[PDB]
RNA sequence: GGUUGCGGCCAUAUCUACCAGAAAGCACCGUUUCCCGUCCGAUCAACUGUAGUUAAGCUGGUAAGAGCCUGACCGAGUAGUGUAGUGGGUGACCAUACGCGAAACUCAGGUGCUGCAAUCU
RNA sequence: GAGAACAGAAAUCUCCAGUAGAACAAAAGGGUAAAAGCCCCCUUGAUUUUGAUUUUCAGUGUGAAUACAAACCAUGAAAGU
RNA sequence: AAGCUCGUAUCAGUUUUAUGAGGUAAAGCGAAUGAUUAGAGGUUCCGGGGUCGAAAUGACCUUGACCUAUUCUCAAACUUUAAAUAUGUAAGAAGUCCUUGUUACUUAAUUGAACGUGGACAUUUGAAUGAAGAGCUUUUAGUGGGCCAUUUUUGGUAAGC
């Protein structure tokens, strides 16, 4: 377009940071986030970074240094199978199931995690995980939502009551959890409750195989195919927990090929630029080319 | 009549640099400060508030404080005849910490760490910095390099 | 110049403007020396020791013309001003053999009274499309 | 080669320029509803023209924005008016194309004279699938080059389905 | 309900724009007969 | 090595055009019961990961490409300046002595580096 | 810049560009782009108590400002403010 | 002027080393801004004066405006760059290291933050030079018209202004 930038332009421009081009900061909130009271020094601020991607939900305890942000521990969604959760991976239980896989598996690799229980009863309701007078206090974090909209009963604060009721103090309030009346400036610990067991993909996925058969064959073919009925979804779910809360420890993949074999065929789909000698020599043919006036 | 406010003379002291404008990176908001750390005063000025006064620019200080988002410099100021003591409460924008100081702490480590094989080997210590001196008998070569004379050119001028 | 030699045999050039204003008090008992900032009471141009003041070229046979004829301008300024023969081609830069180089080279695009250069930096592209001469077999 | 990036129209845009504010402004809101049958958005006045009639914040005009498989039949429905003939203008150099009719009537609607008859501008906007890079909140990118509408696509599109005319220089 | 649009736009004063000035127009225009 | 999440420094990273991209990933992309937001499920919210594609984003490669970064006895010991004289000159100004020393100009080189965590023929 | 009935230089609509060339009571200067600007939602931290501090300085007053302490509040999912 | 406390202290109208702050000189304007001479090329399909079939929502047009690449010249209240001279701080015993006490602050935390007990470190104990001794309290005279020269510099035509 004959909007070609000016030379001054381009001279004169002064690039945003980095990831501020990519969009995937809000420095913004980033700093409020991590600058620690100055007298409490060296002591970090632990952020609840909880991210959403396509088909994953990503769960990041991290703190900050100079030299670069630092994760005590992560728990994904596609690690659910493992706990017995195969299906809607990106759905709001799978958050509240991530939210306290990383609750129990960061407070064990703390050592916090006999003592401070959680809840363990999970009949959804609006609490926060404090501590027991005598004892040590709960680890604190702060939800990092990201660029997310706050919209109440929105995925992400799935993760975060999936993470209170992991028992880590992470001071929120109720007005954004699902079943949220502004009407009633309340709560219905009720609707909350059935979205953590998935009560929602549970009232539609019946509603639809008896209103349209084919159309649910194709949303849910792999429950079909899996035999998972409408309703075993909650003790699914119910049974994640257990499982959850029985081996939070991280296990990782078994991998074939190592990191040297992994490298040195990836990206051996690199393109290795040319040398100067090359590109000269590139250039001087390109002149005897366009070289005779046509 | 004449204007003594504040801020005045500095248009260019309180200025951003070129294409270093906008928000202020978080290596800043990293940054430690214990009392006794010697910092160096430098305003920034979009951080408005916390801002030091403009003649404690380009000034280096202790730090007497730490509190939640500022830290209490001390500086000495001439006033007449004599230095008088000022207590600033500047934001952590406005401070760095004196590279010359933090270094000489490595100096100490090292200095007293010369001591550490200095006695575990029983000889002679010998610490202080001693400045440079005058040099040393040399023989240059001729070889390969004969002397190549030059002489006062010509004027001449190019207009 | 123009009578002598002609309209078309030479180009003169003023290469200074004034650009610096001049002040008066103007004194209108009186007033004094109270309040003295004066008004502006014209302009002059600043010029260092060096500095060329008038510029001409011409042909190279007209020369003693526009010298006699610099010298006619010389008595009407202030100080000591020398006249110069410059040993480049023209208003440009380049001395005259090193002028020639260049425009048997192609180098060189007769452009608005001044003249395009053809560089080593640009887009290939379009480095050719501009300056033919230089890239075509020519002679 | 050519299999995502198909071709849609992104949206249209039915734009009443009443130029006036009162009864008539509410009455060719009114028009624009039952068309869409979506509610309508009014706009204010930039500033000020005696020579107009308006006055700064006096709200003049009123349109809509339509999308999905209705505003294809809201824009056939419209060149149907102007008989599948339009200029080598109302082209955007940036793909997207426009049109204009006088009486609303000519387009299905019954009379209804408690109404009036109104004008409209049509404005379609095109674009690709993929349009969302350039207006989702996080990672916000823009379009490759080689895709994204040009004039000459999105009018040779709109010689091949409707089938029409394209005139003019 | 009574829906507005809102200018995005920082300008405040009830002025034509620099984009106005009658010079610019025509010797031309529609004159019916 | 590729990729993603959170980063540090914040153009050697930006800009323009063109190409190429295995695998995983990211993605675009399917749907509107449900929480939620719109004039407009476009954005925002939720459901599926099922129906489809690398076209775009994204990552690289190309360019006597714009910009940006580095260097050089390239300009230049120039311009400017601290100190000395009962130095020169009618003066504007200039040179010398003990020292500091630029900018534009030109030329050559370059076009992101990297911390944590997860994952991948 | 390219486009849309009455619509003209100037009404309303869409797209592309756009480092700020806009805006932020005022003088000018500094500062600011997921803001410090524009739209919206919620509010009274323009509140309570006296001490420390920077500027002008005698290192008196005044005006103004800065960082804490101890309260009581506003707001946000929160860190925060 | 009176002294007082002490007696080589840690001082200094100085240099060095390390590391800060600055926007003047110069410079720049085919870099932002504001000025400024000149052509050249292209735009208008959208200011426009005609000629050509009054013809012109058709042409060739010189003229603007505007674009693009160039050219000459400027800035106390312009600027990317950017000196010289000046200017802040540091160069240890009030220090360093080890052990582990204190507390209501602080931390997920005997975690930090301060403040310490006990132990190890005395040749140059942490640059040069100097030190005619250092530190400290009280109290009171006169003064509170200034002028001159080198350089930097404002008003003025200028001035022994
Ligand atoms: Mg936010
Ligand atoms: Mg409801
Ligand atoms: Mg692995
Ligand atoms: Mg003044
Ligand atoms: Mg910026
Ligand atoms: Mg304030
Ligand atoms: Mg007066
Ligand atoms: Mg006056
Ligand atoms: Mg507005
Ligand atoms: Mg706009
Ligand atoms: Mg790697
Ligand atoms: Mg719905
Ligand atoms: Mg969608
Ligand atoms: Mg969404
Ligand atoms: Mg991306
Ligand atoms: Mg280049
Ligand atoms: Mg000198
Ligand atoms: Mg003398
Ligand atoms: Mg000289
Ligand atoms: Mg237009
Ligand atoms: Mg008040
Ligand atoms: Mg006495
Ligand atoms: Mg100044
Ligand atoms: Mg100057
Ligand atoms: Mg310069
Ligand atoms: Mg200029
Ligand atoms: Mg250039
Ligand atoms: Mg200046
Ligand atoms: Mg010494
Ligand atoms: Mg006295
Ligand atoms: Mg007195
Ligand atoms: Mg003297
Ligand atoms: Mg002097």
């Amino acid at each position: 377009q004959k909007d070609a930038k000016s030379s001054a332009y381009s001279s004169r421009f002064q690039t945003p940071f980095r990831r501020r081009r990519e969009g995937k900061t809000d420095y913004y909130q980033r700093k409020r986030l991590v600058t620690q009271h100055k007298a409490k020094y060296n002591t970090p601020k632990y952020r609840l970074v909880v991210r959403f991607t396509n088909k994953d939900i990503i769960c990041q305890i991290i703190s900050s240094t100079i030299t670069g942000d630092v994760v005590l521990a992560a728990a994904y969604s596609h690690e659910l199978p493992r706990y017995g959760i195969t299906h809607g991976l990106t759905n709001w239980a799978a958050a509240y199931a991530t939210g306290l896989l990383i609750a129990r598996r960061t407070l064990q690799k703390l050592g916090l995690d006999e003592t401070y229980k959680g809840v363990e009863e999970v009949e959804g309701e609006y609490e926060l995980t404090e501590a027991v007078e005598d004892g040590p206090r709960p680890f604190k974090v702060f939800l990092d939502i990201g660029l997310q909209r706050t919209t109440t009963g929105a995925r992400v604060f799935g993760a975060l009551k999936g993470a209170s009721d992991g028992g880590l103090y992470v001071p929120h309030s109720e007005n954004r959890f699902p079943g949220w009346d502004f009407e009633t400036e309340e709560i219905d610990p009720e609707l909350l409750r059935s979205y953590i067991f998935g009560g929602h993909v549970s009232q539609y996925m019946e509603e639809l195989a008896d209103d349209d058969e084919e159309r649910f064959s194709e949303l849910f073919k792999g429950y079909l195919a899996d035999d998972i009925d409408a309703d075993s979804l909650e003790d699914i779910y119910t049974s994640a927990h257990e499982a959850i809360r029985a081996d939070p420890a991280f296990k990782p993949t078994e991998k074939k090929f190592t990191k040297e074999q992994y490298a040195a065929e990836s990206k051996k789909y690199r393109q290795t630029k040319l040398s100067k000698e090359e590109r000269a020599a590139r250039v001087a043919a390109k002149i005897a080319a366009l070289a005779g006036q046509q | 009549g004449k204007s003594h406010g504040y801020r005045s003379r500095t248009r260019y002291m309180f200025q951003r640099d070129f294409r270093k404008h906008g928000a202020v990176h978080l290596s800043t908001y990293l940054k430690v400060y214990k009392v006794g750390d010697i910092v160096d005063i430098k305003a920034n000025g979009s951080i408005q508030k916390g801002m030091p006064h403009k003649f404690y620019q380009g000034k280096t200080g202790v730090v007497y404080n730490v509190t939640k988002s500022s830290v209490g410099v001390i500086i000495n100021k001439m006033v007449g005849n004599r230095y008088l003591e000022k207590r600033l409460n500047l934001r952590v924008e406005h401070i760095k910490h004196s590279k010359c100081r933090q270094e000489f702490l490595e100096r100490v480590k090292a200095n007293a760490a010369k001591r550490a094989e200095a006695k575990a080997q029983g000889v002679a210590v010998q610490l202080k910095r001693q400045p440079a001196q005058p040099r040393e008998s040399r023989i240059v070569s001729t070889e390969g390099n004969v002397p190549q004379t030059l002489a006062p050119v010509p004027y001449e001028t190019f207009i | 110049m123009t009578t002598v030699s002609g309209r078309d045999a030479f180009h003169l050039r003023v290469r200074v403007h004034p650009f610096h204003v001049l002040r008066i008090n103007k004194m209108l008992l009186q007033q004094g020396m109270r309040g003295a900032w004066g008004k502006p009471h014209g302009l002059a141009a600043r010029v260092d020791i060096g500095q060329i003041i008038f510029s001409v070229r011409t042909k190279d046979s007209n020369k003693d013309v526009v010298v006699e004829g610099l010298r006619r301008a010389r008595y009407k300024f202030p100080g000591q001003q020398k006249i110069i023969l410059s040993k480049k081609w023209g208003f440009t830069n380049l001395d005259r053999p090193e002028y020639l180089k260049k425009r048997e080279a192609g180098e060189v695009k007769d452009d608005g009274a001044f003249v395009k250069f053809l560089s080593k930096k640009g887009s290939l592209e379009n480095n050719i499309r501009e300056f033919p001469e230089y890239f075509a077999a020519q002679a | 080669q050519n299999p995502m990036r198909d071709l849609k129209i992104e949206k249209l845009v039915l734009n009443i320029s009443v130029g006036e504010s009162g009864d008539r402004l509410t009455r060719a809101s009114k028009v624009l509803e039952q068309l869409s049958g979506q509610t309508p958005v009014q706009s204010k006045a930039r500033y000020t023209v005696r020579t107009f009639g308006i006055r700064r914040n006096e709200k003049i005009a009123v349109h809509v924005t339509v999308r999905g498989p209705k505003a294809e039949e809201i824009l056939e429905r419209g060149l149907k008016v102007k008989e599948y003939q339009l200029r080598d203008r109302n082209f955007s150099a940036t793909g997207n194309f426009g049109f204009g009719i006088d009486e609303h009537i000519d387009l299905g609607i019954k009379y209804d004279p408690s109404i009036g008859i109104f004008g409209m501008d049509f404005y379609v906007v095109m674009n690709r699938p993929g349009a969302r890079v350039t207006r989702r909140k996080r990672c916000k990118g823009t379009v490759g080059n080689s895709h994204k509408t040009t004039k000459e696509d999105t009018v040779s599109w709109f010689k091949q389905k409707y089938d029409a005319d394209v005139l003019d220089k | 309900k009574e829906i507005v649009k809102s200018n995005t736009s920082s300008k405040k004063a009830d002025v034509p724009p620099p984009s106005a000035d009658p010079s610019k127009a025509r010797k031309n225009r529609p004159r019916p007969s």
